[PDB]
Formats: C-alpha cells, structure tokens, sequence
C-alpha cells in the first residue's frame, strides 16, 4: 500500500444536479457517523453600503427556528439525537452543516432545507439577536489578529466590495430590518448557488433522494437560475497604519494581489508559502527549523509569531504574511520577511521545493482529516473550481513543481509590486510605505 | 545615533496612505497647487515687502543725493567777473 496507491483508491465524489438548479456531492466512506451541509456562493461581498453585515445577521437566525418549528422544537429536535449545527459566513462563501449518525442523513436533509427556506425571522428574535452581535463586534475589536486582517482588506480593495468586513457596520447591524435580511435571503440562498454536500458512511443516491424531496421550488424566469458574476475588485498597493502604543505587541501584515482560485499558478504559490512557513514561540525544533526566516525569528527574537497565506477568491486574492512583534523588533522582522520573499523570486533551490512539496502534500491530506473537513472541501471545491478535485490530482500538480517554476510565479506575482499595508498597535519602529516599496526588489 | 521606536506615545491615530505608483506626482496644480501659491504670497507680502520697499527708497534718495552733490551750484558763480 504506497502513498500512490492510496490516492488511486479513495472513493470518488460523486455529483448530481436537480431541475432546480441545486448541486448535490458526497463521498462514502464506512462511517457510522456523517457531516452533510449546504454551502452557499454568499457573502459579505454581495452585501453593499446598505445591507452590510446582514449575511452575518441571518447566521445569527439559521438556528434559531423555521415557520414548521419554532425555537425550543428546532432546537430540542436536533439536540436529542446527537447531532451537531454549526455555520460560518464569509466574504465569498457561507456555511450551515449538521455532523451526527448516518442513521439520520435523510431528517438531517429534511432540517437543513427547512432552515435555508423557511427561516423564522422571528420579528422579537432579531431585536435581540441586534444586541447580541453587537456584544460581538467589540469581542472581535480585541482580536489584534483578525482586526488586521480586516484593515489589510480594507485598504487592499478599497473603494470596492472586498472591503468590508464580514460582521458589518455599527450602522447598519443597529438598523437592519426584518424586510433586509428576508430580502437577503430571498436574494441569496438559490439552489444554482448552493451545494449539498455529505460525506461519510451514506448512499449517494439516498441523499439525493432526499434532496428531490426537500431542496425543490424550482425557478420560473432565467433570471432565477443564472448565478451572477460580482464586478471586480481594485487592488490597490498601499497601507493603513492604526498606531497605539498602549497595546503590548504589534501586528503587521503585508500582501499582494493573488490570482484566484481558478488559477494553476495557486499551487505554486501554496509551495511557495510552504518554503517560508510560519512560526510561533512554542515550535519546539526552535533554531533548528528548516525555514530560513523561522530559524532567523528565533536567533534574533524578532517575533511571537509569523505566517504566510494565500488567501483566495473568485477573481482574486491575497498573497502575504502575517507576524508579531514587539515595539523594538519589527524593523528587524519586516527585513528578514521581505528578504526571505526577495529569495523565493530569485534564488529558490530544488532541495527547498522538495521539502515544501513533501510539507504541501500532508498538508492537503490533513485538511480531509474527518467529516467535516471533507465535507467542508466538496462544497468549497464544486462552489469553487465547479468540481471536486482528488488529492491524487493535487498531487500530480504539486509534483510537477520545481525550483525554476517557483522563482518565475513569485517573480510574477511579487517582485516589484506594490503591496498593501496594515500595521496595529505599537508600531513606530515599521518604517515608511517607501521604505518597504524598495524591499520589494532585488534580494 | 538609533531613534525610531523610542520616539513618542501615541494613541489612536489612523493614517491612510497609497503607492506613489497608484498617484499623480503632481495633482491638482490649478484647483489646488496655485490656489496656495497665492494664499502664501498674499499672506506674507505685507510683513517681508515693506521693509525691503524702504530700503530700496533710502538706496534711491542716498544714491541721487550723492550725485547731487557732485553738480555745480550756479550759485557759487554767479559774482565771479
């Protein structure tokens, strides 16, 4: 049994498409226990100015009860069988998944379409919901993490849709109406832009049995069953720089614009990422750790922590790092880092590739590491790529890449660009946007 | 010799700013640039112009009366035979 004959023999995915437009996907494994979930094509990027932040509202009332079952049914119905309801909305993508017993594939089906359709919207439930997720934005403002992210979208698509924030504005969530987020999801949540997705010990024709049953009301005119392309996004290189030195350390992240999911190159960039790695002070191989800029973090204590990302999306992405520091070691960090991102360009080694491959390779296999995340690949590849991809097929992507195709990518997409910017807390030490524009070439 | 980083304690300030390559070098010359220009020159003229002015009219009185003084007074000759 090689690494080889492995990927040839894991079971396929199998896809089906209703009448209405409404994919469904599943692989079967021999699991007494199974995830199944829909994915939907949604987000905070289909928001605008007015109904910001309403994706967000509405996962607030996924769970809180249907028009066939108010809140204590909905509620004491799934519990009392062991299952568990779980759901995330982002910028391009949203998320509502039930894990429990393959015993119950088909009521689960039955539940998850009575929760994209018949949504309560309980009038009461949402003037308290308002006041919940309002307790969350400023929960939220403390993740340093997250807050960076935010402002590194903010600046990076200024001006255009990926500049919001998933949760939204104050504005906004204090006045959104019961009318905004029923409109959203009428808006929304269509069977073309959806996918059934289930992985697990279950029949690929059972659940799509099921699934004629549950996920039918079929559209009239095409202007319900064509999936709208979103206009585009404009990178912008520049920086947004939100200084407070009563904070204890800095967060800095520094990125430019990606290709998107669709693009081949992304697989030469996620190699790419996996030759810098990442780092944080409890790696135990400390100095001795294979990525150059973590081994130098470590001699020199420039950070708490660092990592690369390749975020993606339909017609772009953000291709960057991310590191923490202390006031007086940021100047230190940010060299080594766009050092390390002048090497990749210019003087990547195959001896480098072939570590990063091997590191890519487990890392792909460890994100199908149970139901969930598996489930969580079908409805994100279909929603993504319009198919689900094998890791045999990663792999035969990932094995064709060499020294020479990492240096010209990374040359492509990094040398002489103009990133974008986003520094929080204590950070007087980070030099100007000239300064780190000229780091940018030659290494 | 080293400074940046133990400068100032600052708090809650956001600035915003782009690539030089995403911006003009030299915008709004006419809606904004000259506007200034003048702005500056009218509110300075008026504090430096006139001392200069008076140096420049001691310069003209103190140069000509010099030169007077280098004319003939009719009146020096006129009982001469």
């Amino acid at each position: 049994a090689t690494y080889a004959q492995t990927l040839q023999n894991i079971p396929e995915t199998n896809v089906t498409t209703l009448d209405n437009g409404l994919r469904v996907a599943s692989e079967e494994s021999s699991q007494p226990t199974c995830t199944v979930g829909v994915w939907i094509g949604a987000g905070s990027r289909y928001e605008n100015e007015k109904n910001n932040g309403a994706g967000y509202f509405v996962e607030h009332l996924a769970f809180k009860g249907t028009k066939k079952r108010p809140c204590a049914a909905f509620e004491k119905e799934v519990e009392s069988m062991g299952a568990h309801f779980n759901g995330y909305t982002s910028r391009e993508q949203t998320a509502f998944y039930i894990k429990a017993l393959s015993k119950d594939m088909p009521k689960v089906v039955e539940l998850l379409a009575d929760v994209v359709q018949n949504c309560a919207l309980e009038e009461s439930q949402i003037e308290k919901e308002r006041g919940v997720i309002l307790q969350e934005l400023k929960e939220m403002d403390n993740d340093m993490t997250n807050v960076t992210f935010d402002y590194l979208h903010a600046t990076a698509f200024q001006g255009t849709a990926l500049a919001r924030t998933v949760e939204g504005t104050t504005e906004n969530i204090k006045h959104l109406t019961r009318a905004d987020l029923a409109s959203y999801i009428d808006t929304h949540f269509k069977a073309p832009r959806m996918v059934l997705a289930a992985a697990g010990g279950i029949s690929h024709k059972e659940l799509v049995d099921a699934a004629r049953q549950h996920f039918s009301g079929v559209s009239f005119t095409y202007k319900e069953d064509a999936v709208p392309i979103l206009p585009r996004c404009r990178f912008t290189g520049s920086e947004i720089r939100a200084r407070d030195d009563a904070l204890p350390v800095a967060h800095v992240a520094l990125a430019v614009e990606g290709p998107g999911w669709a693009d081949p190159d992304n697989v030469v960039l996620h190699v790419a990422n996996a030759i810098i790695g990442r780092y944080d002070r409890t790696f135990g191989g400390g100095k001795h750790l294979s990525s150059r800029l973590a081994a130098l973090a470590v001699e020199h204590k420039l950070c708490h922590s660092f990592q690369t990302f390749n975020t993606s999306y339909s017609d772009t992405g953000l291709f960057g790092f991310h590191f923490v520091a202390d006031p007086l070691s940021i100047d230190d960090m940010m060299f080594c880092a766009q050092g390390e991102w002048m090497r990749l360009c210019t003087s990547t080694t195959e001896s480098e590739v072939k570590r990063a491959k091997n590191h890519l390779r487990s890392a792909m296999v460890a994100q199908l590491d149970g139901t969930t995340p598996v489930c969580e690949t079908i409805g994100s590849h279909l929603l993504n790529y319009g198919r689900r991809i094998s890791l045999e097929e990663w792999d035969s992507r990932i094995s064709a890449v060499d020294a020479r195709m990492v240096r010209d990518v990374c040359s492509k997409y990094i040398y002489d660009k103009c990133p974008a910017l986003a520094a929080v807390g204590p950070i007087e030490q980070l030099l100007d946007y000239n300064r780190i524009r000229s780091g940018m070439y030659w290494i | 010799g080293i400074h940046f980083g133990n400068l100032a304690r600052v708090r809650h300030i956001i600035t915003y700013s782009l690539s030089p390559f995403e911006q003009r070098a030299i915008p709004n010359i006419f809606s904004d640039a000259l506007p200034n220009v003048w702005r500056r020159f009218s509110s300075q003229v008026f504090k430096v112009a006139p001392p200069f002015l008076g140096a420049y009219l001691l310069y003209s009185w103190g140069t000509q009366e010099f030169e007077r003084l280098k004319r003939k007074n009719p009146a020096d000759y006129e009982n001469d035979q």
